[PDB]
DNA sequence: TAATAATAGTTTTTAGTTTATTGGG
DNA sequence: CTAATAAACTAAAAACTATTATTAT
């Protein structure tokens, strides 16, 4: 399958094919770090934010080949929507009384359902 | 058998030899990897992990044993049994092979480096970072204490088929052994005749197995999920970090940026304790250790360098990796802004100036992405050393690649130097930048210059890295060279010794496996060819998955060249399939049409456009020569080259193939319409030929011979399309234009004061300058005027 | 479903010509 | 007035390994 679309493709035609690709459809998805996990370890514990996972895991579990990846990645972006939730509910921030993760979840919700 | 006792042979004696005789037995030992049984595999991995404890510390032999055992363990971290990928990542992850401690781990795993594993290793060290994460007493505990409120959290259970979604609409055990074998009263070959039916529905059982397991292998989760109205938060560690590895295995961009994370995060806990002495001295360690990297890695994996890179930006005392290996690995891996970022940032920590071989770098860098405002914006800089390189990259801003190699030539020949020698990271520069204007000017002459053996006279033209540059700009000029009829079995003598060597026959195939299928099916391997095409594709597009979404310019250039791969791949896929010698078929008919598929026309620049003629054309030539027809395929070639030569005007590469047309012309007389077709790609070329000495340049070539002298058969007498007539009438209008308006503005142009042949016909077509510019303004809208009458009429 | 029993491939005589070698008449 | 013939010569067949298909299930 993979090889007939991408001869095909290509057998299409170039600019033709182009087409595949304007706001620039991507800045950034916060304007700090809204949300942070602490890694634990035996030793001493550093910081991880899922912040940079968020988008590219969302597309990657919302439509691409090789089901076993689909459902590893929505596992792994159901613990961490839980995860988020659940830090969230637990020390609100400030700006709008908490918007935790507010546009997050403006972005999270439509993917979320799509899926 | 006779394999895996022999290696239990030198299990077991081994340990009662000397290390010479273990050297001499281990290089007809260590090859067996790769066997199609995984048994003597592990089984030799247990000797090489024997090995590997019993030589830690002494004798240089020995050691260099331990290296190679290190060497062979480390590439047999692959294994298509997943049994021998845990086993060795057991054996690995122990505290012994790499110590418990975070950074102990982290320097542990900067020690072990394969070229060829490249693609994998961030997976492979995050899973070792993650897994070995279990012995935390928080581990098991859930992050979270608290839940969100009272509910019931029973087990959601979670099925799993091969079936898919939209299918369907609506010893007590004696009486066995005593029973077991009362054949008496039974015949022997009916029997036998029970057994081999009984074997044949076996057989049918597993025919019918293997057609289902042809399909994927069941999917298995990673986290028992719990059920109720209300989430619950209060989960296990595992529950996260089992789907993160998983998927840090399945993926490597996820794992680049995880892996970016943990780094960074690690390091910005560790500095709050250690003394400034030894995070001084690690982070020189960690800048040796990617140095090594980059400089050992041959299959540039995009995710693997740019992560490096990226660890490495984050951190100011990062910023000192070797910049001409930067510049390299993100031209050569396509990831070029970011480390184009670390080349500034490494520029704006450092702070005479030596920051020249950043400069240079990373002009080259935005050479290769295409711009050119941000050089000459460097250059303009008194650290520009050589003047000559700002003008001939300004000169080249319009595509006039001819003048700025002149220039690369004259500089490079410059011996002298009154402001000073140019340091060697100039002079590559000049000479990697003639080479890619060479590739600008598709002729094989250009090429030619290129492969004209370097100074210090420059297999044996690979191993140096300035060599590794010209190899890809080497073999395109040997292509072009021979793929437009030429033989010389240079290339193929060459590439025959390249197949000795692993590392440069690898990475030939790995980068460039087309060319071997074109070569091939000059030597008509056409099952060589397939084999290398097919290989070609699978890497690129898996290329394709690996790069990032935001860098636009690589997939399209990625997108182009997939586009020459499938036409020259369908060519190989029509040969004779059908049979082709006097049956005429429709497919060649079909081939051509749609002017031979899409063009591609008004961007993606004139390599691929001379690939695609050239391949096309050396297609039809080795069909015609295998099978009117002729007529058909020159037909084809010339609407081929008109398309090329009116897109490349467009593309405004004004250095176009003056003598190509030159010939075209000469054989234009064909038919009467291809000779007018080349008349009117001539004349709108020097049409758009106008330019700041557009005034003079088109007085002294007033369309050459006045639009050719055209005036014989217009729209061929009129017999084709007067849309063609009105064609020409534009271009005659415009030429009249562009000559009076020339005349306004320099009434005293050195052209027109020179007594010639142009001042007769400027007179012609008109005394005084102003009853000439008015005649020819009245000539230009008489044409125009024609040119709109013979508009209307669809 | 997987064994063992026929079983050709080199030396080595030996008959089967052949000969080229005398005196017969 | 026309020869067995000793030697040379090739041919042919047996002897001794000689692994190699070959049934059972």
């Amino acid at each position: 399958i993979r090889i007939r679309v991408v001869q095909m493709l290509g057998s299409l035609g170039g600019q033709i094919n182009k087409n595949l690709l304007m706001m620039k459809s991507y800045v950034a998805w916060d304007r700090e770090k809204r949300l942070s996990f602490a890694v634990p370890f035996r030793e001493m514990k550093p910081v991880i934010f899922l912040d940079v996972f968020l988008p590219r895991v969302t597309e990657l579990a919302l439509t691409a080949s090789d089901r076993q990846t689909k459902v590893a990645a929505c596992e792994l972006l159901h613990s961490m929507v839980m995860f988020m939730l659940g830090k969230a509910t637990q020390m609100p921030e400030g700006g709008q009384g908490a918007p935790p993760m507010y546009q997050l979840y403006k972005r999270t919700f439509p993917v979320l359902l799509r899926l | 058998e006779r394999q895996k006792v022999c290696l239990d042979i030198i299990y077991k004696m081994m340990p009662k030899l000397k290390p010479v005789e273990l050297r001499e037995l281990l290089n007809p030992v260590v090859e067996f990897v790769s066997h199609p049984s995984t048994t003597c595999r592990e089984q030799m991995y247990n000797i090489l992990m024997w090995i590997h404890d019993n030589y830690r510390d002494t004798d240089n032999d020995s050691q260099e044993i331990f290296k190679l055992a290190k060497d062979v363990l480390i590439q047999g971290l692959i294994d298509e049994n997943p049994g021998l990928q845990l086993i060795i990542r057991n054996f690995w992850s122990h505290e012994t092979r790499l110590p418990s401690n975070t950074l102990d781990r982290l320097l542990a795993l900067n020690s072990l480096y394969s070229p060829k594993i490249e693609v994998h290793f961030l997976s492979l060290a995050t899973n070792f970072l993650l897994e070995m994460t279990s012995m935390s007493p928080d581990y098991p505990n859930p992050m979270f204490e608290h839940p969100l409120s009272e509910c019931e959290f029973q087990e959601y259970t979670i099925d799993s088929d091969w079936r898919f979604r939209s299918t369907v609409l609506t010893g007590r055990t004696d009486l066995l052994r005593l029973r077991r074998r009362f054949m008496r009263d039974q015949e022997k070959l009916s029997l036998m005749y029970a057994r081999k039916g009984v074997a044949e529905q076996k057989r049918e059982k597993e025919i019918k197995s293997e057609l289902k397991m042809k399909q994927d292998a069941q999917v298995v989760l990673y986290r028992s999920y719990r059920h109720g109205d209300l989430p619950d938060i209060q989960i296990k560690h595992s529950s996260l970090i089992t789907p993160l590895q998983a998927v840090a295995q399945r993926d490597p961009i996820i794992a680049k940026q995880l892996f970016s994370s943990l780094f960074s995060g690690i390091l910005k806990e560790m500095d709050k304790f250690k003394t400034l002495s030894e995070k001084n001295n690690i982070t020189q360690k960690l800048l040796q250790d990617f140095n090594r990297f980059l400089n050992t890695t041959f299959s540039f994996f995009p995710p693997f360098v740019s992560c490096i890179q990226d660890i490495s930006c984050q951190h100011a005392a990062l910023l000192s990796l070797d910049p001409a290996a930067v510049s390299a690995g993100c031209l050569a891996s396509l990831q070029q802004p970011v480390g184009i970022r670390l080349l500034e940032e490494a520029l704006l920590r450092l702070l005479l100036p030596p920051d020249v071989l950043r400069w240079v770098e990373l002009a080259k860098l935005y050479r290769s992405i295409g711009e050119y405002d941000v050089l000459r914006g460097i250059f303009t800089s008194e650290i520009g050393t050589k003047q000559i390189t700002q003008s001939a990259l300004l000169a080249e801003a319009r595509s006039d690649y001819s003048e700025a190699a002149k220039q690369y030539d004259e500089a490079l020949n410059k011996q002298d130097w009154v402001d000073g020698e140019p340091t060697e990271a100039e002079k590559d520069f000049w000479e990697l930048a003639s080479l890619d204007c060479y590739n600008h000017l598709a002729e094989w002459k250009s090429l030619e210059y290129c492969s004209t053996a370097s100074i210090d006279s420059e297999k044996i033209w690979s191993e140096p890295f300035y060599q590794e540059t010209y190899l890809p700009y080497m073999i395109r000029s040997k292509l072009k060279l021979l793929l437009q009829g030429e033989a010389d079995q240079s290339l193929l003598t060459f590439i025959d010794k390249a197949m000795h060597g692993e590392l440069q026959k690898a990475i030939l195939e790995l980068h460039y496996s087309q060319e071997l299928s074109l070569l091939y099916l000059l030597q008509d391997d056409v099952d060589r060819a397939k084999y290398y095409i097919q290989n070609g594709i699978q890497s690129f597009m898996q290329n394709y998955s690996s790069i990032d979404v935001l860098l636009h310019q690589s997939r399209l250039t990625k997108l182009q060249s997939v586009q020459a791969l499938t036409e020259i791949q369908e060519f190989i896929s029509f040969i004779s399939k059908q049979g082709n010698l006097s049956s005429q078929v429709p497919l060649k008919r079909l081939l051509n049409t749609w002017t031979n598929r899409y063009p591609d026309a008004k961007m993606d620049p004139m390599n691929i456009w001379d690939d695609i003629i050239t391949n096309r054309c050396f297609f039809l030539s080795k069909i015609e020569e295998k099978l009117d027809i002729s007529s058909l395929i020159r037909s084809c070639k010339f609407s081929m080259k008109m398309k090329m030569i009116d897109s490349a005007r467009k593309q405004n590469n004004f250095s176009l193939a003056m003598k190509l047309l030159k010939e075209l012309h000469k054989e234009s007389k064909t038919r009467d319409d291809w000779l007018v077709s080349w008349v009117q790609s001539y004349c709108r070329l020097s049409h758009c030929r106008s330019r700041s000495q557009g005034c003079s340049e088109q007085v002294l070539t007033v369309l050459k011979t006045v639009s050719l002298l055209d005036e014989n058969n217009v729209s061929s007498y009129l017999s084709k399309n007067i849309l063609a007539f009105r064609d020409q009438n534009i271009l005659l209008g415009t030429t009249y234009r562009i000559i009076a308006n020339a005349l306004s503005s320099e009434p005293a142009c050195l052209a027109e004061i020179e007594e010639d042949k142009a001042r007769r016909i400027l007179e012609l077509s008109g005394e005084d300058s102003e009853k000439v510019i008015a005649g020819l303004y009245q000539r230009a809208f008489q044409h125009l005027s024609e040119a709109v009458q013979a508009a209307e009429e669809e």
